[PDB]
C-alpha cells in the first residue's frame, strides 16, 4: 500500500 | 553508494518562506516515492509530506500540521524532489531530511530550519553478542503486515539509515544480524548478537493507508 517496490 | 543530499536550510522568521531542496543519485530515482521527514530539537522523528510517481500523476499527502503551508514536488530528469515551506513558525524548527527506498533505506545528511500513537522502548543497554529485541506498538490496535512497519537507526548524531522495511525485508547491505519481525501484535527488530558499533537510536514507523507514523525511538547503548 505504501511504495512497496523492492 | 546512493547518495540523497539536501539544500536550501537556514534560519528563517517566523511567518517567513524557504524552499528545501534534494538531489538523489546513484540509483532510478524516478522508480521510487519520495518523503520529508524532520527531526526537530526535542528528538523524535516526523514524517511531513510524501510524493508518488508520474504514473500516480505524482500525487501528494501531508501530514496535518503541514498541510495547506508546503508543498512537495518532484523533477525526475533531475533525481530531485523538493519541499517549499509558508507562514513558517517556531515548531516548524529542526533537521529535515528526504527519504525513501523500502520504504526509507535512504536518508540524506539532512538541512537544517531555523524558525527564530506509536510506542518504543525508552531505552536498552546491551554489550557485543547479547540479543536484544525493541518493539512496537500501536495504539489503535493490533499491529499487522499492513502496517508495513519500518526500522531505521540513527547513529551519532542525525546519521539516518534506514534497516528494514515491508515489516521483515533487510533494505539492501544491512547487516544480518538486524532482523524485522510481527510478534503477537507489535512489530519487533532483533539485533541478534549485537556489535559495538549499533550503539544508536531505533525508530519504528508504520503506515496507516496514507500516512506515516513515527515512534518515540529506541535509545541503544551498547557496553564494551
Ligand atoms: C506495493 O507498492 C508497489 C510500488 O509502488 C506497487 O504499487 C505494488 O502494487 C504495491 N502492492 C500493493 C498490494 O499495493
Amino acid at each position: 500500500a505504501p511504495d512497496s517496490r523492492p | 553508494q546512493v547518495q540523497l543530499q539536501e539544500s536550501g536550510g537556514g534560519l528563517v522568521q517566523p511567518g517567513g518562506s524557504m524552499k528545501l531542496s534534494c538531489v538523489a543519485s546513484g540509483f532510478t530515482f524516478s522508480n521510487y516515492w519520495m518523503n520529508w521527514v524532520r527531526q526537530s530539537p526535542e528528538k523524535g522523528l516526523e514524517w511531513v509530506a510524501e510524493i508518488r510517481l508520474k504514473s500516480n500523476n505524482y500525487a501528494t499527502h501531508y501530514a496535518e500540521s503541514v498541510k495547506g503551508r508546503f508543498t512537495i514536488s518532484r523533477d525526475d530528469s533531475k533525481s530531485s524532489v523538493y519541499l517549499q515551506m509558508n507562514n513558517l513558525r517556531a515548531e516548524d524548527t529542526g533537521i529535515y531530511y528526504c527519504t525513501g527506498v523500502g520504504q526509507f533505506a535512504y536518508w540524506g545528511q539532512g538541512t537544517t530550519v531555523t524558525v527564530s500513537v506509536v510506542t518504543q522502548e525508552s531505552a536498552l543497554t546491551t554489550s557485543p553478542g547479547e540479543t536484544v529485541t525493541l518493539t512496537c506498538r500501536s495504539s489503535t490496535g493490533a499491529v499487522t503486515t499492513s502496517n508495513y512497519a519500518n526500522w531505521v537507526q540513527e547513529k551519532p548524531d542525525h546519521l539516518f539509515t534506514g534497516l528494514i522495511g515491508g515489516t521483515n525485508n533487510r533494505a539492501p547491505g544491512v547487516p544480518a544480524r538486524f532482523s524485522g519481525s510481527l510478534i503477537g501484535d507489535k512489530a519487533a527488530l532483533t539485533i541478534t548478537g549485537a556489535q559495538t558499533e549499533d550503539e544508536a537510536i531505533y525508530f519504528c514507523a508504520l503506515w496507516y493507508s496514507n500516512h506515516w507514523v513515527f515512534g518515540g525511538g529506541t535509545k541503544l547503548t551498547v557496553l564494551g
